[PDB]
């Protein structure tokens, strides 16, 4: 029951980076690759080993994919601190990016590089007795995050059918946008891999810019500091995978469970307690407090009010010292609150899992380790309010073709532009119909 | 000479079933190991019912442990009685279910079946008389669920003769841990209705409520709720294991306890003087199942008392409480109410009183779930999940009115006069 980790331009790649250090911190995996208290040398079935393969040296591999049309970025893994815990051939670059351009990561320089990704993707499979699905780390607003990311989720589908492929998209924000097209490749990726993604958990940056000087009392937050934050929301869903648990939820669960139907799937992470270890200091929080600070708005992950929308599924993913008595008085609570509504064809709207081990902190970072954590999963229709503000800025632009040569000059016609925009409109409809109550 | 097969599916079958086994093989007086170290003979004179004899006067559970996932499977086997269970009977897959009823019954599950027949097949040959199969499982999930009423059905076609019992856990009306269990109950319904004898129906609110109010325990668990799931099924089986001629069988427990083929869910009652045991097997706030007694009729009843107690005060009592509630009793069915006593208590208990009732007030159970599913399938929310796996909508249609005609049934003779 194993999953791939594929790294997708500079913030998949950097994301990435974030959360396999956490990883090793978890499950006690030193910057080589050794786990000492692993026992089953060159294998075993350890819940682990979902995400990490053996060598008979005892080493643990990631089973992971880097992949950045340049190498500035992928560089700083081969030769960082981590740089022997993957094999060479799981970190694959380029020499030009894509410009800020979908087109260019998707056709011109993309196409140059799909195959020889597939081959090793197919390696890293060949070592599975039985695989359960992707996870898709990228950005809507990059070239190579966009564009590439649409080719290979294209090709994925391809090669391994209906099997699950999860993605974690980072949604532009003006606070730290290197681009004035990132509307436009955010569009075009979301249309073109609309129906190939199961489930897609998006980051707003903005969101998160704001939770880290809000929370962390951050004054100027930088990359780092984002995606570590970024990381705890990533380990709280693997967490279910990596550690053993009779508690737990696996990819195929939590999707069957927030997504009801095919084009409705995009849920917004919401993290708990995200506090500095000065203000932890003498302040430990019950699993009631975290569970109701999943539901106020400023803790979430994309910038949208889900007080002015309706819930239709809510996953909820307790980590440490918590008890099943507490979660269930926790929702119990929850369901008597009418600021908190649930659409009528939703009654029983709440998934629940426990894991036992507790949250980790990287050394130097500004998160305070807690007890007992919780990150929620919920699929609420005030999402598209994240849509409607990204086609805004598409229609201003896309009225005069603003921009639009750089694409045509790289082979796209002035139709996908538009066939994207339907899309987005659609779906924009799709996700009003299904906050209307029943007849 | 009367044997049962007993199959647990699932995380929640499994887990039941384990401590199910851990109860009786107390009772019976069987260690881990599979050796005999009990004090009274009684214990196995009919022994061969729930257990295998094999060389060495070693006694193995005639038992089969099925799960789409190893996770729980592993767990069977390290805990207190794992060491017991015939090894060649673990029979698991690596998938899981995903809490997808369709992925249980027709897809993953299905490449699983046979293998388990295989198993079934090979203790059910072993038997001087095969008497039925008795499942343990939830109708939540998605292995249980739907690889549970698979099973059945593919059970029924190689011994269509024989009972069918099933301990299924059913959603209960305000706590649930799964989005789509109203889809995965309602075709797990459809499936019992059909394909079994006698189902208890037990839900884990009451269980827990229980576990808070009454034993006190200030944070139940799992495995608080399944100790009295695994006491209960203990108190059931009593007769069955144990020298007596009321219910002694299960086809003489169906016969007098399913007046009509369809109305075969029960309500199951535990408890803990014999005029206090008499009274609290009868309080809603002892049964299992999240339906008041007092909101419909009962067709049957069926009470098991154990340990030393004056078998006349027994007798004295259990007509007061007939006599005290008349309405609360079908009057077209003379003396529906039967009582069996055995000498053997449980363990920690002197005195025992188990409860099996089949009252028409279970239709409430059956009204909640068919609200709840009908509320999503109105618009076909999380539908693709199913769809997927190759089912079309009308098998969902078609679920949906089965219990809403199990529904009317249940009024029908609730209402009923002389
Ligand atoms: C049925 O749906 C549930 C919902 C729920 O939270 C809303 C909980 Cl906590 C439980 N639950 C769990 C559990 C299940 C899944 C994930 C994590 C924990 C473990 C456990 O030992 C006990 C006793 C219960 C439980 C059962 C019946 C109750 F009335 C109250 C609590 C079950
Ligand atoms: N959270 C987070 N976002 C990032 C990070 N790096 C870039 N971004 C965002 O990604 C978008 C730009 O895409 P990039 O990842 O930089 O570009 P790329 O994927 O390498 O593709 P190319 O531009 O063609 O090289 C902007 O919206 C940035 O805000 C990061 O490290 N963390
Ligand atoms: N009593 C009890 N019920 C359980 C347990 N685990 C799960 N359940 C019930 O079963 C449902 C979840 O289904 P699950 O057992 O995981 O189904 P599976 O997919 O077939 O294993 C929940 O609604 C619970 O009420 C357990 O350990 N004990
Ligand atoms: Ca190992
Ligand atoms: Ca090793
Ligand atoms: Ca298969
Ligand atoms: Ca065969
Ligand atoms: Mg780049
Ligand atoms: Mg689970």
């Amino acid at each position: 029951r194993e999953c791939i980790s594929i790294h997708v331009g500079q913030a998949g790649v950097q994301i990435g980076n974030a959360c396999w250090e956490l990883y090793c911190l978890e499950h006690g995996i030193q910057p080589d690759g050794q786990m000492p208290s692993d026992k089953t040398i060159g294998g075993g079935d350890d819940s682990f080993n979902t995400f990490f393969s053996e060598t008979g040296a005892g080493k643990h591999v990631p089973r992971a994919v880097f992949v950045d049309l340049e190498p500035t970025v992928i560089d700083e893994v081969r030769t960082g601190t981590y740089r022997q815990l993957f094999h060479p051939e799981q970190l694959i670059t380029g020499k030009e990016d894509a410009a800020n351009n979908y087109a260019r990561g998707h056709y011109t320089i993309g196409k140059e590089i799909i195959d020889l990704v597939l081959d090793r993707i197919r390696k890293l499979a060949d070592q599975c007795t039985g695989l359960q699905g992707f996870l898709v780390f990228h950005s809507f607003g990059g070239g190579t995050g966009s564009g590439f990311t649409s080719l290979l989720m294209e090709r994925l589908s391809v090669d391994y059918g209906k099997k699950s492929k999860l993605e974690f998209s980072i949604y532009p924000a003006p606070q730290v946008s290197t681009a004035v097209v990132e509307p436009y490749n955010s569009i075009l990726t979301t249309h073109t891999t609309l129906e190939h993604s199961d489930c897609a958990f998006m980051v707003d940056n903005e969101a998160i810019y704001d939770i880290c000087r809000r929370n962390l009392d951050i004054e100027r937050p930088t990359y780092t500091n984002l995606n570590r934050l970024i990381s705890q929301i990533v380990s709280s869903i693997t967490a279910s995978l990596r550690f053993d648990g009779a508690l737990n939820v696996d990819l195929t669960e939590f999707q069957t469970n927030l997504v009801p139907y095919p084009r409705i799937h995009f849920p917004l992470a919401t993290y708990a307690p995200v506090i500095s270890a000065e203000k932890a200091y003498h302040e430990q929080l019950s699993v009631a407090e975290i569970t109701n600070a999943c539901f106020e708005p400023a803790n979430q992950m994309v910038k949208c009010d889900p007080r002015h929308g309706k819930y239709m599924a809510c996953c909820l993913l307790y980590r440490g010292d918590v008890v099943p008595k507490d979660v269930n008085a926790a929702i119990a609570t929850i369901k008597t609150k009418r600021s908190i509504q649930f659409v009528d064809w939703c009654p029983t709207g709440f998934k629940v899992g426990i894991n036992y081990q507790p949250p980790t902190v990287v050394p130097g970072g500004d998160l305070a380790k807690v007890q007992r954590a919780v990150c929620m999963l919920s699929n609420t229709t005030a999402i598209a309010e994240a849509w409607a503000r990204l086609d805004h800025k598409f229609d201003l632009m896309y009225a005069k073709r603003a921009f639009v040569h750089w694409y045509v000059g790289e082979g796209m016609e002035e139709g996908e532009f538009s066939e994207a925009r339907e899309d987005m409109a659609a779906l924009e409809k799709d996700y009003e119909e299904v906050g209307v109550d029943s007849v | 000479m009367r044997e049962i097969v007993h199959i647990q599916a699932g995380q929640c079958g499994n887990q039941i079933g384990a401590k199910f086994w851990e109860v009786i093989s107390d009772e019976h007086g069987i260690d881990p190991t599979g050796s005999y170290h009990g004090d009274s003979d009684l214990q196995l004179e009919r022994i061969n019912v729930y257990y295998n004899e094999a060389t060495g006067n070693k006694y193995v559970p005639r038992a089969i442990l099925v799960d789409l996932e190893p996770g729980t499977m592993d767990s069977v086997r390290s805990g207190p009685f794992g060491q017991i269970f015939r090894p060649d009977n673990f029979v698991f897959g690596q998938s899981g279910a995903g809490n997808n009823w369709a992925k249980g019954h027709y897809t993953e599950g299905a490449e699983l079946v046979d293998s388990v027949l295989d198993v079934v097949r090979k203790e059910s040959e072993s038997c001087d008389c095969l008497q039925g199969f008795q499942l343990t499982h939830s109708l939540g999930g998605g292995t249980g669920s739907g690889m549970g009423t698979l099973l059945i059905s593919k059970i029924r076609e190689e011994y269509p003769d024989r009972i069918m019992n099933t301990f299924s856990v059913m959603p209960s009306p305000k706590v649930s841990d799964t989005v789509v269990e109203p889809y995965n109950a309602t075709l797990s319904v459809h499936q019992l209705v059909e394909n079994t004898d006698e189902t208890y129906c037990i839900d884990n609110e009451a269980l827990y409520d229980i576990c808070f109010r009454t034993l006190k325990l200030t944070t139940p668990t799992y495995g608080d709720l399944n100790h009295l799931v695994s006491a209960t099924m203990s108190g059931v089986t009593t007769c069955l294991r144990f020298p007596g001629q009321l219910n002694a069988d299960l086809r003489k427990l169906a016969v007098n306890m399913v007046p009509f083929p369809r109305l075969h869910f029960f309500m199951p009652g535990f408890a803990p003087t014999v005029p206090e045991l008499t009274q609290q097997m009868f309080d809603s706030k002892n049964m299992m199942a999240a339906c008041d007694p007092r909101h419909g009729r009962y067709l049957t009843v069926a009470a098991i008392f154990r340990g030393r107690m004056s078998m006349k005060e027994v007798d004295e009592q259990m007509l007061n409480v007939q006599n005290k509630n008349s309405s609360y009793f079908v009057e077209w069915i003379p003396n529906n109410v039967k009582t069996a006593v055995c000498d053997i208590p449980p363990r920690g208990l002197k005195m025992s009183a188990t409860f099996i009732g089949n009252s028409t007030a279970i239709q409430e159970l059956f009204k909640r779930i068919s609200e709840q599913f009908t509320a999503m399938f109105r618009r076909k929310a999380f539908l693709h999940w199913y769809t997927g796996e190759g089912m079309d909508e009308m098998e969902f249609t078609e679920a949906e009115s089965n219990m809403n005609d199990l529904v009317s049934e249940y009024q029908q003779y609730q209402d009923a006069t002389a």
